[PDB]
RNA sequence: GAAAUUGUUGAAAGGGAAGGGCAUUUGAUCAGACA
RNA sequence: GGAAUACUGCCAGCUGGGACUGAGGACUGCGACGUAAGUCAAGGAUGCUGGCAUAAUGGUUAUAUGCCGCCCGUCUUGAAA
RNA sequence: AAAUAUGUAAGAAGUCCUUGUUACUUAAUUGAACGUGGACAUUUGAAUGAAGAGCUUUUAGUGGGCCAUUUUUGGUAAGC
RNA sequence: GCCCUGAAAAUGGAUGGCGCUCAAGCGUGUUACCUAUACUCUACCGUCAGGGUUGAUGCCCUGACGAGUAGGCAGG
């Protein structure tokens, strides 16, 4: 016997039950995939300004 | 008929009293429900809800936690409040004196405050001294270090701890855990 | 059998505009992109490398990385009942600076300067736009304009 | 409904290019002023480039009959839509007032040609100045000298269900 | 324990909004406006009665 | 203890006496403010006519909307807009400041609601009889000016008539003064809707759409 | 010594099933309130 | 030329008839009317009078009348089938 | 080349001044990042609403569907 | 336009029925009326919520809400 193949029916209705959320925004985001050079460099740059800020 | 914009007869997701039958716990509540209601004292409110909390929500504060908190600047002389039980920690050596307000103290922890010259206070005693909660430090244990939390959010590439009854190589180490056998997580 | 490919259904989408073909003018290579910029993704069918998948065409997002010939871009894609964060690696021919931010920045300058000339004179600010308000009372005159009265028109065939 | 006649005047919204834009007027037959304003736009949008978004209604004023107790002959010109297509018509209505005639204009076009309100545009209504400028026999009947007719077979609407004598139609 | 409708129940109509007293007493539910003689010019009635 | 009550009592009795005559002062000033506002427009219309010009009224800033359709089988876009105007229930109604921003919320909502321009006499009769406030959620009947003054006082508006004045004038606190009013739960029109079949435009056979001045006759049969 | 099921007696109803619901009429019956 | 009237709208204008409801239970509140002392229709019904004091109201039940009611249970997109 | 649908934006996680850090990058003390210190909170930079927002764990049932409007494919068509 | 012809099926029969002809038909307009578990106001049950206050599962004040198979929980 043949039976239904696909339909999108109701899926939006279920979606909006709990749904649409948001992106969950944060300050200081994930650095995943940033250039590894300038990542290496940005490590020592941050180390420098923290050492300097403690020297005061 | 109404077109409601929110689920009807939905009850507040917060505990209204502790799930315990401990009659002395009830008393401590009965105190702080009076305290919270008749005072401003935001401290009292927090403690009120704190008394309702479940064991999983009242993780022990060790005696070293209290010690490192007292090292905050200007905190040295405050009196620590821990709604929950406080534990002893051998790892520290020099322990300050101060005073602690807690539900329960372990043997070691009691001897370790006292032998440092400090004092052990229950929350009703803390209440009489600080009715508005004056000069208190409130401490909470690390509830997210629990074992079970290792397994929450288990997934591919999620880095969590699988639920496993036995551990080692040949236990869920092979196909899908390593590039060499199939794929990797 | 069914066919869903990476470029499936992009026939018109990736076509180049009428009579704008061939070489890409130099302005697109001289633009400069900074992390936190807002960019408009429109794929360029003459440049096959660094190409967005058809879904992101028309979508706008923020650039999280900057590389030699390309920028990484962040797009929020809804899948299921929530959005998921996507990071896109796109070559600078597929990218353009969003002009929408550009109006906003220009209004913050204008807003800051309005608040200054107001605070220097100590008077009211009101920097938030109001929508169009209904209208105000008018007196239209009849001098030169006598209302020229109109009638519906009989049916007529023009064929 | 029960009709009134309105004067609706309006104009394009003024622009810096063109303040003082030309004004247009229609006599609109309607039941109230809300329909009237709409029906102003309805034809204006047929005759001119305006939407009631890009225009405004300068004035709306009712029009009361000039001589409400004077029996007049009216010519009426209409465009209406049948089922198979669209048609222009001339009919005559003999009545006391311009609204009175437009009321029974719509009854006729409904009854005889099954043409609802939405189908019909009233092209012109004009009192007929001189008798025997009247073309239509079903008016001219009543324009004769010393016109008298009877009303035979008179039906007296009865008050109570039962009557105690055989009724008569006599008049 | 009871909503009372100020548009009936004069006690309440006075409880909110005094000047109810003044209103009634000065009438001004009535109050004829003044009498002006402006006449509409010419062109207005020329176009009013137009075809 | 026995004397200091007449202290606190005679105090408030005077601060009541004071708040009272302030409302008595204000409400007198509103009466003049309306009476002269309308009277100007009338003459301005006369003046235009004598000058052979046409006086065009300003478009209304204030519109009252009541939902005349049931809560079943509503499209999702209008269903949102209907909630965002707080009409979730048949015959319930609120006020809307008229701008292009809410004008399109009247376009999308049009087949489910009847709306128009309410008269002072309506707004008054609405707020006195059906007026309710929003105080920590709960729906509070407005029976004493203190209830208003408590919640709306920070804006001015210590009197039920200051609410009514704030509404009909729009102006500065309309957003807050309006949102304080609990949506008006109206009964069905006593005397009927006057059309056989409701859901069709007012232009078309009545009930649903903008009936302009005619909203007033309606609401007063429901109210 | 229950139920199905049956005899007698007593009350009742019944123009092609019976039984149900709301409501009152009628008949039968019965509780509740004062020294 | 001076009115009237229709229409539409407003009155914190006055008044006749009917219906359902009487929650609450010392006092506290907002008021109104008074020169005043007081009074009130102002944060929920009191006053006056009559009959009965029992199957009368009422409950139960059987019957009668009006309108209404397909046989449950299950599978099912769909069951009185 | 519409309509309806659709992406992004409407600030304190913002704006401006000053001038620290670095192995990156520049011919260059240039830039790129991330900072110290100073300034600006009334309307805190459209509307509406908001009866609260956010977050975690855990587990039932389901995974034969069917119908109406409009869009719409196969079929002469169908209660297909 | 309405009316007629065009217009042939199997038990006896359905504008729902009766019946209706300046309709009880067709087109259209105007009112008055009838009545849903829907709207409005009150009383009551319950559910949720907010607030007060020393049978504590307590007492009190206030508002909103009430459909349900499969299913989950809860009080009995
Ligand atoms: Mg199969
Ligand atoms: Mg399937
Ligand atoms: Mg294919
Ligand atoms: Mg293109
Ligand atoms: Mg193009
Ligand atoms: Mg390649
Ligand atoms: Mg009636
Ligand atoms: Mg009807
Ligand atoms: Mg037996
Ligand atoms: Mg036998
Ligand atoms: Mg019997
Ligand atoms: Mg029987
Ligand atoms: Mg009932
Ligand atoms: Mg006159
Ligand atoms: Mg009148
Ligand atoms: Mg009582
Ligand atoms: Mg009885
Ligand atoms: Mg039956
Ligand atoms: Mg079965
Ligand atoms: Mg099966
Ligand atoms: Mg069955
Ligand atoms: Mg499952
Ligand atoms: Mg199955
Ligand atoms: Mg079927
Ligand atoms: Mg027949
Ligand atoms: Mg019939
Ligand atoms: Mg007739
Ligand atoms: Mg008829
Ligand atoms: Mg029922
Ligand atoms: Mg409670
Ligand atoms: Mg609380
Ligand atoms: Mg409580
Ligand atoms: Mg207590
Ligand atoms: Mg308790
Ligand atoms: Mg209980
Ligand atoms: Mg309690
Ligand atoms: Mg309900
Ligand atoms: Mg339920
Ligand atoms: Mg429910």
């Amino acid at each position: 016997a043949k039976s239904k193949n696909h339909t999108a029916h109701n899926q939006t209705r279920k979606a909006h039950r709990n749904g649409i959320k948001k992106p969950k925004t944060y300050k200081y985001p994930s650095l995943k995939g940033v250039d590894p050079k300038f990542r290496r460099n940005h490590k020592h740059a941050l180390h420098g300004t923290a050492k300097a800020l403690a020297a005061a | 008929g109404i077109d409601h914009t929110s689920k009807q007869h939905k009850r507040s997701g917060h505990r209204t009293a502790p799930k315990s039958d401990n009659v002395y716990l009830k008393l401590l509540v009965k105190l702080y429900t009076f305290l919270a209601r008749r005072t401003d004292a935001p401290f009292n409110k927090v403690v009120l809800k704190a008394l309702f909390l479940s064991k999983i929500n009242r993780p022990p504060v060790s005696v070293s936690r209290i010690a490192r908190a007292l090292k905050q600047e200007g905190a040295a002389n405050k009196t620590v409040v821990v709604v929950g039980t406080v534990t002893d920690d051998a790892r520290i050596f020099e322990f300050p004196k101060t005073t602690v307000a807690a539900l329960r103290f372990t043997a070691g922890a009691r001897a370790k405050i006292v032998k440092a010259g400090g004092e052990c206070i229950t929350l009703d005693q803390l209440a009489v001294r600080a009715p508005k909660g004056q000069n208190t430090l409130i401490l909470r244990g690390p509830r997210n270090s629990r074992e079970a939390v290792r397994h929450f959010g288990m997934g591919p590439h999620k880095g969590k701890a699988p639920r496993i009854l036995s551990t080692g190589r040949k236990f869920e180490r092979a196909r899908g855990r390593r590039r060499s056998k199939g794929f990797k997580v | 059998g069914k066919s869903h490919g990476y470029r499936s259904r992009t026939r018109y989408m990736f076509q180049r505009d009428f009579r704008k073909h061939g070489a890409v003018h130099l302005s697109t290579y001289l633009k400069v992109y900074k992390v936190g910029d807002i960019v408009d993704i429109k794929a360029n069918g003459s440049i096959q490398k660094g190409m967005p998948h058809k879904f992101y065409q028309g979508k706008t997002g923020v650039v999280y990385n900057v590389t030699k010939s390309s920028v990484g871009v962040i797009i929020n894609k809804m899948v299921g009942n929530r959005y998921l964060e996507k990071r896109l690696n796109l070559r600078v021919e597929h990218i353009k600076h969003s002009k929408c931010r550009q109006e906003f920045l220009e209004r913050v300058k204008a807003n800051a300067a309005k608040r200054a000339e107001a605070k220097a004179q100590g008077v009211a600010v009101q920097l938030k736009r109001q929508p169009a308000q209904p209208r105000e009372s008018r007196i239209v005159s009849t001098e030169g304009n006598v209302p020229q009265t109109l009638a519906p028109v009989p049916y007529e065939t023009f064929i | 409904a029960h009709f009134k006649e309105y004067q609706v005047i309006g104009r394009r919204l003024p622009t810096e290019s063109v303040p003082e834009p030309k004004l247009f007027r229609m006599r609109i037959f309607a039941s109230n002023e809300v329909i009237a304003k709409s029906r102003y736009w309805y034809f204006l949008q047929k005759l001119h480039k305006v939407k009631k978004a890009s225009g405004e209604i300068v004035s709306i004023n009712q029009i009361n009959e000039a001589h409400p107790t004077k029996v007049k002959n009216f010519g009426v010109w209409v465009r209406y839509d049948s089922r198979s297509g669209t048609h222009n018509m001339y009919k005559e209505i003999r009545d006391v007032s311009r609204v009175a005639a437009v009321e029974t204009l719509y009854q006729d076009m409904a009854a005889r040609h099954r043409a609802r309100f939405r189908s019909i545009h009233i092209l012109k209504v004009a009192e007929i100045e001189k008798t025997a400028d009247v073309k239509r026999q079903y008016v001219k009947q009543f324009l004769t000298k010393d016109l008298k007719f009877p009303l035979p077979h008179r039906v007296q609407k009865s008050t109570k269900t039962f009557s105690y004598k055989r009724p008569s139609t006599f008049y | 324990v009871l909503k009372k409708n100020p548009l009936k129940n004069k006690q309440v109509l006075l409880r909110l909004n005094p000047y109810a007293k003044v209103f009634a007493a000065e009438k001004l539910g009535s109050k004829k406006a003044e009498k002006t003689g402006t006449k509409p010019a010419a062109v207005f009635t020329e176009t009013l009665k137009h075809d | 203890t026995a004397e200091q009550v007449a202290a606190e009592r005679a105090a408030r009795k005077a601060a009541n006496k004071e708040k009272r005559a302030i409302i008595l002062e204000r409400n007198a000033a509103y009466q003049k403010e309306y009476e002269t506002a309308e009277r100007n427009i009338i003459q301005a219309k006369r003046d235009a006519k004598a000058a052979g010009s046409y006086y065009v009224e300003a478009q209304h800033k204030l519109v009252f909307v009541v939902r005349i359709k049931g809560i079943n089988k509503i499209p999702p876009k209008p269903r949102k807009v209907l909630q965002l105007l707080r009409l979730t229930r048949i015959n319930s109604g609120t006020f809307v400041k008229v701008t292009k921003a809410t004008l399109e919320l009247l376009k999308l909502i049009e087949p489910y609601v009847a709306y128009g321009y309410p008269s002072y006499s309506t707004i008054r009769q609405l707020v006195y009889k059906r007026g309710f406030g929003k105080i920590n959620k709960q729906r509070v009947p407005l029976s004493d000016n203190a209830i208003i003054e408590a919640n709306l006082g920070k804006y001015g508006i210590l009197s039920i008539d200051d609410l009514i004045h704030e509404i009909i004038t729009v102006g500065p606190h309309f957003k807050q003064a309006n949102n304080f009013l609990w949506p008006f739960k109206l009964s069905n029109p006593s005397g009927g809707w006057g059309v056989p079949r409701k859901f069709k435009h007012f232009i078309q056979g009545g009930s649903f759409g903008n009936r302009e001045e005619f909203i007033n006759k309606l609401v007063k049969s429901m109210n």
